[PDB]
């Protein structure tokens, strides 16, 4: 019941090295639970990927970061 | 971009599975691939591979006719590959095929003349078979093309040295391969390598979190290609079962050293540590009641550990050791308590984001290696194969 | 004729899926081994005690 | 000339076939350099009236060519007739079926993937949300072109993901029991896109040009033109 | 149509040996159980020789 705002509420972190770990591990850990966003939206979707989309860059974030 | 393009619109799994009656049909047939940006397009066309035997069925002429409009399109991609038997609805012209008969039999088959289907039992100049670049012109050619990053350009079929290429392709993954070893620590253990490899069957508590690692996979019965198996025997060298770990986008095998038997040739367990001591992470299930330190286990790899320290009242302390190269991608800080319903997950996914990184690190210390983003090996791998191509174009010239 | 052979099609498609369900999916019947979870667990705890 | 061309180029013997396309290419170049050319894909294998009259000159030069390659490349391996007709199983599976048409360069690339239409007729018909499950990967390409249309009717060879999709829970028990028993993207079936972005997609391209342009599916002014 | 049928008979066969098969899945944990009944064995046997 937390999921669909706290998604979304993550979105609202900013891009950075001391975050891009936790939140990437917290969103591999959360895609191998498949009970608990069986009921997302679209926005929650939305909000998964404006999570991740900021960590895929080797310009500014580690390599480990990019692949992950 | 792959990927997207690959599950936009489906769940359809990264490799084929070719039909018993796909292979019958198109065993020996004639064959081509072409670049097409970075995917390889192979067609297949049927050579018929006596298919009078297969229908049970001028008696020379409309088997022939039936089955060369049969064909495959198997397009190698970064992501995998997708392939569809295929088969065509335009006849033979009566006015420009062979003058020899042109009877209306295939007309009298039409039912039959799409007679490949999903399950079947199968048995009890002048070379046949359509050019596999019809199908391929009739998909793909257009004039006006991008010169050199769209140009279609077909691998030299003769020359054995890209067919070799191609396979190798197939033989890169799909998806990422991790392989992670799971070692039991029992009382009195904590320093001894000999005696963690020893051991033949652990606490109640580690065999349960051995059951929640993944399915167990009884090796004798896995094919090594399609279940990653990381390099355990298939015939039982290394033990009847382990436990698997599969993904769209990745599989992990566990090498869990209980289940590997001990013979007694086999004096420091070599036959253990050639896995175990081969793996960038291991879970340690630390039953010792002493701090494990990275390194016990003296071979090289070993990157990253991710020690399990049962604690009581059905839960675990989960953490991370980690050479002082691999710190600055693993957080060795971390200290996940879990309980013990819980802890197969939870510290088998610390093993793959450990393992992942550890992957990456291996790289900048090898760059010459298959890249451990399997997806990328594959574009890697095709990059490759298309400048090498132009390269000897370029010598043959 | 061409109902057996829509059938025959038809009947090819299941017994694929057939064949992918045989190879993925896990077993059934899993309420005995969670007892035997169970009980083992809470035997333990008593020996461990003790 | 380009009848007596495309005559003789569908009639010459297959064997040779492949090694006019360069004359005939070469050839056509060289008519139009006296007014990307080349295109010889056998290495994949008052006085504003006359302004008008030469710029549709030069254009006329370009469908000339265009028409000549076209039929080239159709019939350069193959005599197959340049109509496709769906077998009578093509239509089991694809009748009432999901289709999709894109103009990818000057050809009609058209996908259409089974809804288990022909299936439920089948069965006679919780079995109704699986039988389109039960033939998604059954597939028809048809490829218009300025020299006929093609078509292949294609069934995908990869299982359905035992991970990420509904396999594991289909009634097979019931589906198989009832369709012999039997005598005589909520949308069912896969996206026709799918077949297609395997096919076509590339993550990059030369010119803007070179796109598939999909056809607009709600219009009628678009499928009118394709009819 | 003989053709069709003699096809029809032998996936109708197959069909009914998957069914059959998926009838008893259950197997397949049989394995993991022996390690869960040795492992919970050990253990006894452990504590109460201690």
């Amino acid at each position: 019941k937390a999921l669909p705002v706290l998604v979304v509420k993550l979105t609202h972190i900013s891009a950075t090295a001391s975050m891009a770990v936790p939140l990437l591990e917290f969103l591999s850990t959360l895609a191998r639970l498949p009970h608990l966003y069986r009921n997302f939206a679209a926005e929650q979707y939305a909000s998964v990927f404006a999570i991740s989309l900021p960590y895929t860059n080797p310009s500014k974030f580690n390599q480990y970061i990019v692949c992950l | 971009l792959d990927m997207m393009a690959r599950y936009v619109f489906s769940n359809f799994t990264a490799v084929p599975k070719r039909s018993p009656v796909g292979e019958f049909l198109l065993a020996g047939g004639r064959t081509k691939t072409w670049l097409v940006g970075n995917k390889l397009v192979t067609v297949t066309t049927s050579v018929g591979t006596g298919t009078r035997s297969l229908l049970g069925l001028n008696l020379a002429a409309y088997v022939p006719l039936l089955t060369q409009g049969w064909a495959e399109i198997l397009v190698r991609r970064p992501t995998g590959n997708t392939s569809w038997l295929m088969s065509l609805e335009n006849p033979l012209s009566p006015f420009s095929s062979d003058i020899n008969n042109m009877p209306l039999q295939e007309l009298s088959n039409a039912l039959m003349a799409a007679e490949r289907f999903k399950e079947h039992r199968d048995t009890a100049e002048k070379v046949p078979g359509i050019n596999p670049s019809f199908v391929f012109l009739q998909l793909y050619h257009s004039p006006f093309f991008g010169d050199e990053s769209n140009k279609p350009i077909l691998l030299p079929n003769e020359s054995q040295s890209f067919e070799r290429s191609v396979q190798l392709l197939d033989q890169i993954p799909s998806y990422d391969t991790h392989k992670i070893a799971v070692l039991y620590v029992g009382e009195g253990q904590s320093n001894s390598e000999l005696a963690i490899l020893s051991n033949e069957h652990g606490s109640y508590r580690y065999t349960e979190f051995l059951t929640g690692l993944g399915r167990l996979i009884e090796l004798k019965d896995c094919q090594p290609d399609k279940v990653y198996l990381g390099g355990l025997d298939v015939c039982g060298e290394d033990g009847q079962f382990t436990y698997c770990w599969h993904d769209d986008i990745m599989q992990a095998v566990f090498h869990i050293a209980t289940l590997m038997p001990t013979k007694d040739v086999d004096k420091h367990r070599c036959d253990k540590k050639r896995h175990l001591g081969n793996d960038f992470v291991s879970i340690v299930y630390n039953d010792s009641g002493e701090d494990f330190k990275l390194g016990t286990i003296k071979g090289q790899f070993n990157f990253v550990h991710v020690i399990v320290t049962p604690l009581d009242y059905e839960c675990n302390l989960v953490s991370l050791q980690c050479r002082k190269d691999m710190e600055g991608l693993v957080d060795t800080s971390v200290a996940k308590i879990v309980s013990d319903r819980n802890l197969p997950f939870v510290a088998r996914q610390m093993a793959l984001h450990a393992n992942m990184a550890s992957q990456v690190h291996h790289s900048r210390s090898n760059p010459t290696d298959i890249y451990p983003s399997k997806w990328i090996a594959r574009l890697r791998h095709i990059k490759r194969l298309r400048q090498r191509i132009c390269e000897e174009a370029a010598y043959s010239n | 004729m061409e109902f057996l052979n829509r059938q025959l099609l038809v009947l090819g498609e299941v017994n694929e899926l057939y064949l992918e369900q045989l190879q993925n999916k896990h077993s059934d019947t899993t309420k005995e081994v969670e007892m035997m979870k169970a009980a083992y667990r809470k035997e333990l705890e008593k020996n461990r005690s003790h | 000339a380009h009848h007596v061309i495309a005559m003789w180029f569908i009639r010459c013997r297959l064997p040779f076939r492949k090694d006019f396309v360069p004359f005939i290419t070469k050839g056509l170049r060289s008519n139009v350099l006296l007014s990307p050319e080349k295109d010889s894909f056998r290495a994949r294998s008052d006085e504003n009236s006359v302004a008008q009259a030469d710029d549709s000159l030069k254009n006329l030069h370009l469908e000339l060519t265009e028409t000549c390659l076209d039929m080239m490349a159709r019939y350069v391996f193959s005599n197959f007739t340049a109509v496709p007709k769906r077998s009578p199983v093509g239509e089991f599976l694809l009748a009432g079926g999901r289709t999709k048409t894109w103009l990818v360069g000057n050809k009609l690339v058209t996908v259409t993937t089974s809804v288990g239409t022909g299936t439920r007729s089948l069965l006679g018909l919780n079995l109704a949300a699986y039988v389109p499950l039960l033939t998604q990967g059954w597939a028809e390409i048809l490829v218009r072109r300025p020299t006929g249309n093609t078509s292949w009717l294609m069934s995908l060879e990869n299982p359905l993901s035992p991970f990420s999709s509904d396999i594991n829970n289909m009634p097979l028990q019931e589906l198989s029991n009832a369709l012999m028993a039997a005598e005589r993207e909520k949308v069912p079936g896969i996206n026709p896109s799918f077949v297609f972005l395997q096919l076509y997609h590339s993550p990059f391209f030369g010119d803007e040009s070179n796109k598939p342009i999909l056809l607009p599916n709600e219009s009628q002014s678009f499928e009118r033109s394709v009819q």
